[PDB]
């Protein structure tokens, strides 16, 4: 009943908690997408939709460490800018969280809207060039 | 009478009677000061931060006490006493119906494993006073003004300076000691709600929760202080990016949530100059810390 | 597929990190039980289905607040004598880790075995007794 994709996509296999992500980064080489979303959130709502109806994020996302998150992590890098959801951070399997890598807006520095797949799909691109 | 009495404890452990129709300068007590890496507490409500730059404790000191000998996720451990003290004052003439006033004297003396012979001390003394449509009392935080406005309308009556901060106001009520509710405000914050509206309108204009950090003659000391739109923070640690694009209102605000004491990952900015670590012990008001994830084990 | 519950209970509500459920147990006021096991542990899996198959478990686990981990956290105070799986741990609403609840093996203070049903249920009934403050 309770799943971990929380409706982001089905097919992949998704990590429970913030440290065996970095964990599973660091061992695999695989660089880490977190997704901060919530429930209540019709912004977070639609880009659940737009992400789990796209081909191509689906077909990407296999080579990342997946991780969405209900609730604010404990690490302070990971909101550098402000908390708020939707929004979607980058860490390199270094354990160097990737703030350079950055959204289309300027207030939000890391909000993704349902109309930003192609952004999200670049950025995706920039971060699997590892540091 | 002692109804007729407004007690107003301060930073310096003094407690200053006043008039509560016309605020004039009654008797005043004195008696020890309310309280004394690094630990700072707020002298209101016995709150504890870690001087990672600032942080708060998810337990305030009477916690600790009751919880000594204790240890928390970060290695260090605490140890708590407690002392009460009831001197008897006469409502007339202020000399130690009679005034049946408790102070309850709270010491937490903080060992870390680590450091063999470094360790530090904290004091913070309560009023034994229970908590009892507009705020009534505001207290200024860096100075020691005092504001009474109607909480009927919200017009001010009466203001008053004491010197030191005011930390708590208290009323004789049934036959004991009571705590009333008070805020407190940056003076430039009052003094910008007096000269534009003319009417403090407090719930029981934006105002901002900010942390102003004190100092004084005990020691660096915190305030939990709302400011307006106007009142210069002192600059945070990050200044980010002068990013130019579109702006957009499609999110939504989420809770803080709790921050680890030693981080875990390091972190690469936008080419975005990064600063000194927030430099917190400035006089001025900062952005609220955020509370350190932790719990604690009972020895 | 993959779900939050990994088989001790799916009709039981249970949190994704170790902050949300303290902050949830912080603001609801209710017990935390945490579960500590791998998924290569027979031990485990045994207790996995003994504690999945306990109607009065499962009846008192709706008034606490759930979490079952694969990978240790950071905290050291769950790990009080070690991290052998499987760990059972309970955490008072007031951020205080309740070791005083403990299982049956002085070497192993919360490792918990299928035949430990009984004591499972009132270790939790205890836990539902709320420290003072």
């Amino acid at each position: 009943p309770q799943t971990l994709s929380r409706g982001w996509g089905d097919q992949l296999i998704w990590t429970q908690t913030y440290e065996e992500a970095l964990y599973k980064s660091k061992t695999s080489n695989k660089p880490l997408m977190i997704i901060h979303h919530l429930d209540e959130c019709p912004h977070s709502q639609a880009l659940k939709k737009v992400f789990a109806e796209n081909k191509e994020i689906q077909k990407l996302a296999e080579q990342f460490v997946l991780l969405n998150l209900v609730y604010e992590t404990t690490d302070k890098h990971l909101s550098p800018d402000g908390q708020y959801v939707p929004r979607i951070m980058f860490v390199d399997p270094s354990l160097t969280v990737r703030a350079d890598i950055t959204g289309r807006y300027s207030n939000r520095l890391y909000a993704y809207e349902p109309a930003d797949t192609a952004l999200l799909l670049d950025n995706m691109k920039k971060a699997l060039k590892l540091l | 009478r002692p109804e007729n009495l407004l007690l107003v404890s301060t930073l310096d452990g003094s407690l200053h009677a006043l008039s509560k129709q016309t605020g004039d300068l009654k008797w005043t007590l004195r008696d020890d000061p309310v309280i004394e890496m690094a630990f700072l507490s707020d002298p209101a409500d016995g709150s504890l931060y870690i001087l990672q730059g600032l942080m708060k404790l998810p337990f305030t000191i009477p916690e600790l006490v009751h919880a000594s000998p204790c240890r928390s996720s970060d290695g260090v451990f605490y140890t708590g006493r407690k002392q009460d003290a009831w001197f008897v004052v006469d409502p007339e003439s202020g000399e130690t119906p009679r005034l049946y006033i408790g102070r309850t004297q709270y010491t937490v003396t903080m060992h870390d494993p680590r450091a063999p012979a470094l360790r530090w001390n904290t004091t913070y003394r309560r009023y034994s006073a229970p908590p009892m449509k507009y705020m009534s009392h505001l207290a200024s935080c860096g100075m020691g003004l005092l504001l009474t406005v109607d909480p009927g309308s919200g017009t001010v009556l009466w203001t008053q300076d004491l010197g030191v901060p005011v930390m708590g106001v208290y009323t004789w009520h049934q036959d004991g000691l009571r705590q009333l509710p008070h805020l407190t405000l940056a003076r430039d914050t009052l003094h910008f709600l007096a000269l534009r509206w003319g009417h403090i309108r407090l719930p029981a204009t934006q105002l901002l929760m900010t942390l102003y950090v004190g100092k004084d003659e005990t020691g660096f000391y915190v305030s939990k202080a709302l400011v307006h739109t106007g009142v210069a923070l002192v600059p945070r640690g990050l200044t980010l990016a002068p990013a130019d694009g579109p702006t957009t209102d499609e999110v939504t605000l989420q809770v803080s949530g709790e921050r680890e004491g030693s981080p875990s990952t390091a972190v690469r900015y936008p080419s975005g100059s990064v600063a000194l670590p927030s430099q917190w012990l400035l006089i001025g008001h900062h952005e609220l810390p955020p509370v350190l994830h932790t719990t604690m084990l009972r020895v």
